[PDB]
């Protein structure tokens, strides 16, 4: 409780605010990282007017503190986000993401003869080579692809 | 008697500019007034030793639309000839004993031209021979360029896809080099490059061509965009999918294409041309398959008729 | 222009009573005075993606008896389409580019109706789609009931055999429910019972039906006895043979049938109708297959012709 | 004011507020009806206190009037959902979803042999309230299934 | 000698309560104190006229952990015996002069029993004969029920799936009906229900059984949930996808189960048991397949050794 | 325990310099002083979901010369596991309760690694997984390079053929790049060249490599000539017959070779190595296939034995 409004919405009593999500990564992030399967109040702001990107997206999850490597799975999609941890109306913490060494479950190996497709295992990629442009190697078939390519399909 | 009378349509390198234009002006007349009884009482053989449904149904329908009867077989599904040790020379010396023309597809390159040594005076028309020629696919492609662009010269034609093994891009480039001032843009992954013998022939005739890695580099200038299917077995699974699978057209890339630009594709298309492209006015791959009817009709009319009144 | 002009004959649930009677009065006229040149110069495609000889030879003969040409393929014997990843939408968008109507059988239910989304104005007629519909087998059955019984209403029709999976008993029961005062007797083993959705539809229209375990219980009252083949793989060896294989007709059971009673069977019959039955006047299974010619002729005539002078 | 409710509300000017989304159907609806593929400001609230109806979700889509057909599709999922349009700062229409005649696109044929599976086709089912339940007949294979078989697959 | 010494193991019907207990007792001892040179110098034939990888490898690993040698074959589109002309009787008459025991699986019922009349004094063990019998699966199921529940009588056993044609469920009920006071719950699609013969038997012995509609209805009282696979072949795709809101098992469904409730499946478990069941305490189908080794070792040791003092 | 005790052998990437040397050391000892009862009482599974006669027999002969028992299968148009529905994960979960080790070859990449997550504590050894990995071929190649040249560093190794898709050449380069000072010459058709990833790796380590056009260009400096087969499938017949005046090996070509130069080939060697090379001193591909036995014996003994004091 404190004056929400909605161009930049306000105060959750303790929880996580992932702010500065680029436009249209917000919903993708809720889809991929299953952030919605909580009984907690989640408030989400989509296509919002501020912090210069101009338009950003924002997610607020009360009472859940997702962190350190959760914040890092966010790096491939929302690298400039800030993940504000909050206790008793104050941002007792501000993180940003960094490339993790491993991205589990969220990607799909583009190699169609990979065994990963058909089975009760989850995908796993070894990550490497920061901002000049990321390569991802499948755990199973050991084929290294360009992140642009895995991230398309 | 017209020049094509009773000729064998074996290869694009045997048909001249004038031959090409004659087939293409006849295709245009048959498209406009039908002559559904012109080949009345003619029986034609449709020998497809290698199955190809698309091509067969179209050759046969155009035989039916000029009134001819058809006997024949599709095989690569053991319909008994080739048994014992019946040579192809012998099969064609018995089949030309009762049909008035042979249309044939065969897996080895050169088979149609050998058929020619044994048919007597029955014309042989090639519907595909291994990785060598396919005249009638190049004739329908050309007819579709001419009918939509008004000309066959001064064109800016981009060829996209597997240019190394694609039998039809190689022939359409030799046909278009028969004409003037055409300009080529090849956009192919490195492993699927257009062969040197094509490029050397282009250079030698003063024709301009260039390689680009993105369709986006050339869209603006382009009149005909001929897309080819990549077969994934020519590469490996991970190669096909890696950065090389971006020889795929989507509607969004057509953004800036000239109003006259058309997308052509011999087919089957599997994913190199996305479905949203079909709603655009530039999608002409199916109208191109429809035009196969008049180009094959014209070749059968011209080859079986002495004189043709149009 | 007649109501069926240029329609797609995809399902029996789309044809009304009036539609049904129009096809059946046209079948009767073509049976009486032939019109062997009515579809002259029309080319029709006979695409049987799943082989079915009986049905093909009959569709094609009736195409030939109205003067149309036929191009096409029987498959489930790898005649090359479906290769690479040619979707059915794409095959039908290229085939409707040159034929005037498509007759097609396909293994998945719904395939004919999807073909309809891609053919433009070329009519699609369904020759069978998986376990869903088969309009033209229900049209020839109906024509055979009408021609031998004089009517299609107030009938006592027994359906015997595998009623659960038999695609044609389900459609003929929906067609006959279009008509009045018909009465049904179902005689099926327990595992091959007529599905509830048929029974619920019958109840809801006030139509009377009942289950019996012996043909002998109902022979006397019966006008049409429609027998179906049980496929033994739907049961096990010992089930098929156990007390459940007595859904078989012999001449001795016809003892007391009405003079007008007829035995109908879509075929192949293997043993459910014994050979001695063929000598009786009640055997009408082959005359029923012969009538498939006029019902398919009538549908092709009505669909390709604006106006029909009879 | 406070018995919280609002806390300085995202009261919008023109738009659609879908309120009383049953809990957990909230995210389902964004995905299925592709409601986030817009550039207008959306604010979503998940697992809200609705003491008055336990838990609920609520989507606020601005400068968007989602109507008639669109409203009726939601019937299968959120049958007690009030759509409210807002023209200039308050409720102008407050519609309820009624069961439609056909349900397109969103839904998959249970039938493994139905042609809709391998092809460029938009699914389509004809809806029939067979009093007790709703049966859905596929356009293509023409098999009829309870809405509960379809709503899983 | 021990009761089973030199005996043929063909049907669960032929082995009494005490023979079953003897086997289960031995298997518990061989699991505990292995004796790897017990059949040193015996050669067993693994004649799989019908292929089963899982069953063949369990058997041959059994033969090898007791030190025996193995000669044999499996057959799909292959290796000679039977062919047509070569009788099963003559194959067995010839192989009975070469080996010390014959384990065989054959597609026609009673093949193992026919074999017994030609093998001389060579014991034959049935690994599957059509839809009739599979004793060594029943033996490993009962060993898994006995080592997890502690007893083989007074159990509340739930049987689920295709009860009409799961051959292992017909055997398992026969065998559990030789012990006392067992209560059976049979949850099947009514198209796939327990045959009247199993039920007719169970009532003569006074055993309590009931039929339920879904596992959720008995989850609370059950000790063994024996899941069977529902066979899509003899079911319509639309029927198969329709039954209830299914009869597959998920961990959500298990939240009610007793702590000692175990889930068994002869395997393969394609989709009726979801992957999340695999991580619960109740999942016992893989441990069940490992007990195949001990159950089969026990049978081979008792058949080929007179007295086993282990 | 020894470093590799109970370890999974899936990729050459995962075994360090010292692990490779350990294997090669053991293999030299097992070649010298055989120990045929070392795995007495172990059962290994030879799961060849993809058939390789040569690889399967080398492995099973390895299993048997250390006294182990073998259960397993190979598969072309045959025997059950996988089928579709049966996951690889469930096959391995079931087979891990029966055996002590799993050697497997499968057509999809990473199948051996997927297996490792289901085999419990049962080691799995990769015998081929698609185009990814084949460690035991690399292990026998390096044992043949070490016993003929005396060392595994400072070698002038020539690699020839389809460098783009020979899976053994990608592994061999990875492994020889863990030892020091090796110089590589890569003679390939440019359609078939070393991928940039191998090359990109080699430059980070500082290794010297060059690409040549024909073997004759390096014959004089080379110690190992590792010949690979050129795959006619992914080559046009006309391209294949065109490259250079070839890259096949004949004794005439060898007149220049060093006395210790050996020619290796993973086999089969259809035509790139002519029969006259077989009689020279430099021919070592058959001796190389015999060393498969010693390399595979070493790996099985280290994986299944804690301490080997041989
Ligand atoms: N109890 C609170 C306090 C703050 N916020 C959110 O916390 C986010 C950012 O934290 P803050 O440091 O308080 O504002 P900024 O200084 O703008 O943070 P930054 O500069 O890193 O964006 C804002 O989006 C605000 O909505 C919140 O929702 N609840
Ligand atoms: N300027 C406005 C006006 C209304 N609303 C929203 O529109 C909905 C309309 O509900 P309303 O008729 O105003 O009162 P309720 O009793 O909440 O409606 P209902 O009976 O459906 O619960 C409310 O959720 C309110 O937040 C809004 O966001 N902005
Ligand atoms: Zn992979
Ligand atoms: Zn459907």
């Amino acid at each position: 409780m404190t004056h929400d409004n909605k161009l930049q919405v306000e105060a959750i009593k303790r929880g996580t605010v992932i702010d500065h999500i680029p436009a249209q990564i917000g919903f993708k992030l809720l889809s991929l990282f299953k952030l919605t399967e909580t009984d907690q109040r989640i408030t989400i702001g989509l296509n919002l007017p501020s912090g210069e990107m101009g338009r950003k997206d924002l997610i607020k999850i009360e009472n859940t503190f997702l962190s350190e490597d959760q914040v890092d799975q966010l790096a491939l999609y929302a690298p400039q986000a800030t993940v504000n941890r909050i206790d008793n109306y104050e941002v007792v913490g501000k993180s940003r993401p960094s490339l993790p060494e491993r991205i589990d479950n969220v990607l799909v190996c583009p190699n169609s003869n990979c065994i990963s497709h058909a089975e009760p295992v989850s995908s796993s990629f070894a990550v490497r080579k920061r901002a000049n442009d990321i390569a991802l190697k499948c755990k199973y078939c050991e084929k290294e692809f360009s992140h642009n390519v895995v991230l398309a399909n | 008697a017209n020049p094509l009378y009773q000729k064998h349509i074996i290869s694009i390198n045997d048909l001249s500019r004038d031959d090409l234009n004659l087939v293409l002006a006849t295709a245009a007349k048959l498209k406009a007034n039908p002559q559904p009884e012109l080949l009345k009482h003619k029986v034609i053989a449709s020998c497809f030793f290698e199955a190809s449904t698309r091509t067969r149904l179209s050759f046969e329908t155009s035989m039916h639309r000029l009134g001819a009867s058809v006997v024949g077989f599709s095989d690569s599904a053991n319909t008994s000839l080739g048994k014992k040790g019946e040579t192809l020379a012998d099969t064609i010396s018995v089949i030309s004993t009762y049909v008035d023309a042979i249309v044939m597809r065969h897996p080895q390159e050169g088979a149609a031209r050998l058929a020619t040594e044994f048919s007597g005076n029955v014309p042989v028309l090639n519907a595909g021979d291994g990785s060598n020629q396919h005249p009638t696919q190049t004739l329908l492609d050309l007819f579709t360029i001419q009918e939509t662009q008004g000309r066959l010269d001064n064109l800016h034609v981009a060829m996209v896809g597997d240019l190394k093994y694609g039998r039809t891009v190689h022939s359409l480039t030799q046909a278009l080099a028969k004409f003037d001032g055409n300009r080529f843009y090849f956009i192919a992954p490195d492993a699927l490059a257009m062969p040197q013998y094509i490029l050397d022939m282009l250079d030698e005739k003063g024709i301009a061509w260039s390689l680009h890695s993105s369709i986006e580099e050339v869209m603006a200038e382009v009149d005909i965009l001929y897309m080819t299917r990549v077969q994934k077995e020519r590469l490996d699974p991970s190669e096909y999918a890696n950065v090389k699978a971006q020889f795929v057209l989507r509607a969004s890339d057509l953004h800036n294409a000239k109003a006259n630009m058309k997308v052509l594709h011999p087919l089957p298309r599997v994913d190199e041309i996305a479905t949203d492209v079909d709603k655009t006015p530039h999608a002409w791959y199916f109208q191109q398959a429809g035009n196969g009817i008049f180009a094959r009709q014209a070749l059968l009319a011209l080859v079986l008729n002495r004189d043709l009144v149009l």
